[PDB]
């Protein structure tokens, strides 16, 4: 896989 | 057999169960979802368009479909904000913690 | 009482259980974590430094600590890639699906 930073939270 | 894996499992089977062969989610899909699994939030929320605005903040493409990726993010924004609650208002349960704090 | 909420619950209690009052995770924290909860992957992996390289790809700040946010991402990269498996190699269980495909 590729654990990359997500986009947006709350 | 573990916990996280037992969780990730549900998380994985909680998407298509509300999607299907289509493999995605539309505005009406999210709405019904957040009300077919975790209503303990959107319900006692502060707006009937919450799902509408949330849906918008989700599909950054605005086509109607919502992939598992962007989807997961939703399952995150809640958990993240929820986690921050432990850092203050603390230190089945989420059913309440969710309906409690909300942020635009 | 629901499913997702029952899940999100675990997810939330699976972080501090491996963190503590400190409220974060160091290289040695991740390592022990991925081996104290979901070893069904890193174990039958293709490298003993997997955790080291993964840790690096996690704390984009390189200080040692790993917050719940960046942390969750990890719980995602696995689930996401795992999900893609249904789209092909298909159509407790994750315990195997995880140890199966990797980068």
């Amino acid at each position: 896989p590729k654990m990359k930073i997500p986009k947006f939270t709350f | 057999p573990s916990q996280m894996e037992h969780a990730m499992e549900t998380m994985m089977f909680t998407f298509h169960k509300f999607a299907g062969d289509k493999g995605y989610l539309t505005k009406e899909d999210l709405r019904v979802l957040m009300e077919k699994e975790f209503p303990g939030f959107l319900e006692n929320q502060k707006d009937p368009l919450a799902v509408d605005k949330i849906m918008k903040d989700l599909d950054q493409c605005r086509d109607g479909k919502v992939g598992f990726q962007s989807f997961f993010s939703l399952i995150a924004g809640l958990t993240i904000a929820c986690n921050d609650y432990f850092v203050v208002h603390m230190k089945s349960t989420v059913h309440e913690i969710l309906s409690k704090l909300s942020l635009e």
